């Protein structure tokens, strides 16, 4: 949690959902003429890896940004 | 002396006036405009669940 520099922001968005015996977390992330858009959900893991069923993802947020995104990195701790 | 820029762009952007909401009448036939989804009918209360 220590991050390092910035400048010049542009956007903000905090907590739509808060925070979002284990869970599999799936996210669907797409940028459609500049709206970047989020979709999630939340499956409950008895400790079968991708539990089977068939389950939909919910919308998460959508930010109307405007940014152009070609990569994207995953941070880890 | 206060200038505004307005400058617009092409980026979608949501800067915006309010938007003033009159009181809602259900039974009636009415003209609406629900977030901007717009037409003509009779409003009552709904069994369906989003």
């Amino acid at each position: 949690g220590v991050y390092s520099s910035a400048n010049n922001c542009t956007f903000e968005y905090v907590s739509q959902p808060f925070l979002m015996f284990k869970n599999l977390r799936e996210f669907v992330f797409k940028n459609i003429d500049g709206y970047f858009k989020i979709y999630s959900k939340h499956t409950p893991i008895i400790g079968r890896d991708f539990p089977q069923g068939f389950s939909a993802l919910e919308p998460l947020v959508d930010l109307p940004i405007g940014i152009n995104i070609t990569r994207f990195q995953t941070l880890l701790a | 002396v206060v200038v505004l820029s307005f400058e617009l762009l092409h980026a979608p952007a949501t800067v915006c006036g309010p938007k003033k909401s009159t009181n809602l009448v259900k039974n009636k036939c009415v003209n609406f405009n629900f977030n901007g989804l717009t037409g003509t009918g009779v409003l009552t209360k709904s069994n369906k669940k989003f």
